[PDB]
């Protein structure tokens, strides 16, 4: 689990900072840094496919033009009031990230879980009936009634 | 042979010629008879005119006879001249092994094989026993080689070098019987080197660590620890003696039988170097400097510096990026200058094989992208150039972040799994091959059935490649 | 469904193979990093350039008895190991 | 000239290991030939293996008439090329008249053996008295002279093998008829040069050998593994 | 017979590979071969063995 979270955090940061730097310009609010660098590539592990990279399905109703109200900033505009970011450098970036986390990195965790289950099963019953001793003793080390009257005991 | 000896021994003018008796029992394979009737009474020997028979025992494959002879006395360098080597390499060395040697030198060149190609060019036209051991081992004699190996001083270096030579000659893909036989003899001598060093470590550790570091007066111009690396003899380094040596050289002064959280805690607050919680076995200002010169703590300081570098690069790239470079961008440029001078230092040290590993390639490539980002950054008042510079810095931050995987390979926990990660490439490529075939076969069919004569190149690839690609994450084309 | 769950199976089989070779290849790769950190005599990293200047300082101004002793030591366990071979 | 088959190699390596384990002296000739060479080399091997912890003492006893280079001093000298052995930590050379006289060393050696035999050091398990064992494996006159001068003294504890030249006849005989019976069959080629006027003397030598057979013992054939040397001594 | 253990042995596979490559030796790398396919007059050069 820690190896999966380590690799996913590295790919998450490397994609999130690159996308936030290519799209927008000088976010000065700390909350909308972490909502768009950490949170959206995290959601892209459950098949969300980050949306503002398309430059065709990008409407300006969800922008702010300056950090005043809730919503994120726009992508920085042209002189013709057009988006500046290249589609040919953000679409394959999203494709590589989406492949590398939603498919390869999860199906590797499945393989490592399968191998660890294949190892530990003959030790499993021994460790279980070793741990059985402690609960049997700590229930036999008390001379009391059933639990809601134990305080009287 | 016994009939011919009983007729030759009972001529009564041949009892005085025990040399003829020895040559007669030499051409045949009589070992017990020669031992029982030539060297038993010990009335006659000279230990000096036993040479030609010795040379005969070298040329027609008599390992038991040369063992019996060296049991009764000879010095091999006294026996050896350069003329013996020219007879052995110019004549007794076969042309087929020469042909496979030239094929192996042309297809798989190493420093050791370049050295043996140099010395065979020398001797077809100071380390005597190693030279004869080399001749025995390339000729695949396989039993004379053990007899001379038991006489050598630098034994483990000889075994490791022989394993390297035999594996490299076993990579050759014609005459596969000779390749398999030399491969098996390579396996035998690398097993022999490992099983000898486990004994000489299991008795005494310090003299074993002295054995690992002696160059043996230019055997092949290398070390006992280096030949296992050049041969990729990774079973010799996976043994607990060499790993114990590596860990004791890795920690430095700090003892191994302490917990590491104490060590990073004493890294976190400096004047806890002078306290009784850490053992510095293998004064106080010496404790200070010998702490700060350990490999473990200079690595664990450099990784903290690297993480601080990535946080500074992210703060520059996301939140403070104006038309002119401010103070944190210049601090950032200083840190990349330090990284660049360290990388060009290790490139000047390592050589051209630095370019062999892919991580060094992408580090140099990322520094090239950074200086390209600078020269696109400084031409201000052009908005296209000032935006393209920031795009280059983002695509460089990707590389500098993906270096951290290669950085953290050293740990006892994440390490073997990160090393395991590179064994998946053929399964990933098989998945991508089949998915690309199904992707194209569906995308062109759907785009041809639905629409009619798209004349824009971008909306061909957005609807043939991109939407069936998204249909791998559960999008279901609409 | 089919093409992803086949990749899971192939990953599981490759992990089932390479694990006993994994620790050997890891502690073989450990040698290179241990050496390249021990092949430098320098301070911790942000002052290394000054130590590099110290190396620039260099560029600005410019048979053995214990060997035979330890080889003769090696020969003793060589003899003992040959005894251990033919004792088998 | 000396042949050393690997049985004798294993036995004498085990011997010098036992002598290092017990802290014993080994008295020998001490020349650069054959058996003394190999004993000195195993002394050097155990000297370089542990380097300390009750090192061994190998006294060589030579004749001074056979020595190649002789340098009289008070001041050390370098012996280079009978040749002396390198690795004996103590040497002693007997003084006499002219050069070519063997067997001169035997008198002082046997008298020294007798004095350590009659010497008493209580800190032991023998009852004091410093127990002494003689070995014989090879052939020649001096072997029989040594064994009989030893067995003439009480308690030599002579040990022989069934391997060698005279070791064969001493092992395999256990009167004059049987003496000649084994002597003509186990060594003919030396007796081809020997007059009978000292062969009757050798019959007397072996008679004084077999006078005391309880003070003699033998390492037999089928004891070929380990611990055969301790079980003999 | 579908006796696929008789063809899985290195002799028959060595025969099949030596009949598959043809004139080109087996102990060369294949990227040289496809490189000499990519540019035709590199057939006459010393980088490929035609034994």
């Amino acid at each position: 689990v820690f190896f999966f979270l380590f690799l996913f955090a590295v790919w998450m940061v490397a994609f999130g900072v690159a996308r936030q730097g290519i799209l927008r310009q000088n976010e000065q609010r700390w909350r909308w840094i972490f909502r768009s660098v950490i949170y959206e590539p995290y959601l892209a592990m459950f098949g969300q496919v980050p949306s503002d990279v398309d430059s065709t399905t990008y409407d300006f109703s969800h922008c702010t033009f300056s950090g005043n109200e809730s919503k994120p900033l726009c992508v920085e505009l042209d002189e013709h009031n057009l988006p500046r970011f290249p589609e040919w450098i953000t679409i394959p970036l999203v494709c590589i990230y989406m492949l590398s986390t939603n498919i390869l990195l999860v199906n590797l965790l499945v393989a490592m879980f399968g191998y660890t289950v294949g190892i530990v099963q003959e030790n499993n019953d021994q460790v279980w009936k070793f741990q059985r001793y402690f609960l049997v003793q700590e229930y036999c080390n008390r001379l009391n009634i059933p639990f809601p009257f134990v305080v009287f005991a | 042979s016994y009939a011919l000896y009983k007729a030759f021994s009972t001529n009564e003018q041949d009892k005085d010629n025990w040399n003829g008796q020895l040559k007669l029992l030499l051409e045949w394979n009589q070992l017990d008879l020669a031992s029982d009737e030539i060297f038993t009474n010990d009335r006659r020997w000279e230990s000096a005119d036993l040479q030609e028979v010795m040379f005969t025992a070298l040329i027609k494959d008599r390992p038991k006879f040369v063992r019996l002879f060296l049991e009764n006395g000879l010095n091999l360098q006294k026996f050896l001249t350069n003329e013996v080597l020219t007879e052995l390499f110019s004549t007794h060395f076969s042309t087929l092994v020469y042909r496979n040697l030239q094929i192996a030198k042309n297809s798989y060149n190493d420093a050791l094989l370049t050295f043996v190609w140099k010395l065979v060019a020398n001797f077809r036209r100071r380390h005597p026993l190693q030279a004869l051991f080399i001749w025995a081992i390339l000729q695949n004699k396989k039993e004379l080689s053990k007899v001379i190996w038991e006489q050598t001083k630098g034994c483990t270096l000889a075994a490791l070098g022989a394993s390297k030579l035999l594996k490299t000659l076993a990579k050759v893909k014609n005459d596969i019987n000779a390749a398999g036989e030399s491969e098996e003899l390579a396996n035998e001598y690398e097993t022999r080197a490992v099983e000898l060093f486990t004994e000489c470590y299991s008795n005494d550790e310090d003299l074993a660590e002295q054995l690992l570091v002696y160059s043996c007066e230019a055997w092949g111009g290398s070390n006992c620890l280096e030949l296992a690396v050049e041969a990729t003899d990774q079973h010799f380094i996976a043994q607990p003696g060499v790993q114990n040596f590596l860990s004791k050289q890795w920690y430095g002064e700090i003892s191994r039988d302490t917990k590491n959280w104490k060590i990073i805690l004493c890294l976190f607050i400096i004047p806890l170097v002078g306290c009784g919680l850490v053992s510095f076995r293998k004064k106080l200002l010496w404790y200070y400097v010998a702490f700060f010169t350990s490999p473990f703590v200079v690595f664990s300081w450099n990784v903290v510096f690297y993480i601080a570098f990535l946080l500074l690069f992210a703060y520059v790239l996301l939140m403070d990026f104006h038309s002119v470079p401010h103070t944190p961008e210049l601090i950032l440029y200083a840190l990349v200058f330090v990284l660049f001078c360290d990388e060009v230092r290790q490139w000047y040290m390592n050589g051209v094989n630095y370019f062999t590993d892919l991580w060094n390639v992408m580090d140099t490539l990322g520094l090239f992208y950074f200086i390209a980002g600078i020269v696109f950054r400084l031409h201000s008042s052009n908005k296209s150039s000032l935006y393209s510079g920031r795009v280059i810095f983002c695509l460089d931050y990707i590389i500098f972040t993906l270096r951290l995987i290669h950085i953290f390979t050293v740990s006892r926990n994440l390490g073997p799994k990160i090393i395991m990660l590179q064994r998946m490439l053929i399964d990933v490529f098989f998945f991508l091959f089949l998915f690309a075939v199904w992707m194209v076969a569906f995308g062109v069919a759907r785009q041809g059935i639905l629409r009619q004569n798209e004349q824009r190149w971008r909306w061909i690839f957005r609807s043939v490649i991109y939407e069936p690609y998204l249909a791998m994450f559960g999008q279901v084309p609409s | 469904i089919l093409l992803v769950n086949l990749l899971v199976a192939m990953f599981g089989y490759t992990v089932g193979i390479v694990q006993e070779n994994n620790d050997q290849v890891w502690k073989f790769q450990r040698y290179f990093l241990v050496q390249e950190y021990c092949n430098r005599l320098n301070i911790p990293f942000p002052f290394v350039v000054f130590a590099y200047f110290y190396m620039v300082v260099k560029k600005c101004f410019k048979f053995r008895n214990e060997d035979n002793e330890t080889l003769a030591w090696e020969g003793v366990m060589k003899e003992n190991y040959l005894v251990k071979i033919n004792t088998k | 000239n000396f042949a050393l088959k690997p049985r004798m190699r294993k036995i004498f390596s085990r011997l010098i290991y036992i002598a290092q384990s017990k802290g014993a002296w080994i008295l020998t000739g001490g020349t650069h030939y054959g058996l003394m060479k190999y004993i000195g080399e195993v002394v050097r091997d155990n000297t370089i293996s542990r380097n300390s912890e009750e090192n061994i003492v190998a006294i060589g006893i030579a004749a001074w008439g056979m020595v190649s280079n002789r340098d009289t001093l008070i001041d050390e000298g370098h012996f280079s090329a009978y040749i002396l052995d390198n690795n004996h930590t103590h040497l002693l050379l007997v003084d006499n008249g002219c050069h070519g006289h063997p067997t001169v060393e035997a008198k002082l050696r046997n008298q020294l053996e007798k004095y350590i035999s009659e010497r008493t050091s209580q800190d032991s398990n023998y009852g004091g008295k410093i127990p002494i064992v003689c070995f014989a494996q090879g052939g020649g006159r001096e072997t029989l002279k040594a064994i009989n001068t030893s067995v003439k003294s009480k308690i030599p504890c002579v040990v022989v093998e069934g391997s060698g030249q005279i070791a064969d006849v001493i092992a395999s005989l256990v009167t004059s008829s049987m003496v000649k019976e084994k002597l003509v069959r186990f060594l003919p080629r030396t007796v081809s040069r020997l007059p009978e006027e000292e062969i009757e003397s050798w019959i007397k030598w072996l008679k004084e050998i077999l006078e005391s057979s309880h003070l003699l013992t033998v390492i037999k054939m089928e004891e070929a593994g380990d611990e055969i040397v301790s079980n003999a001594i």
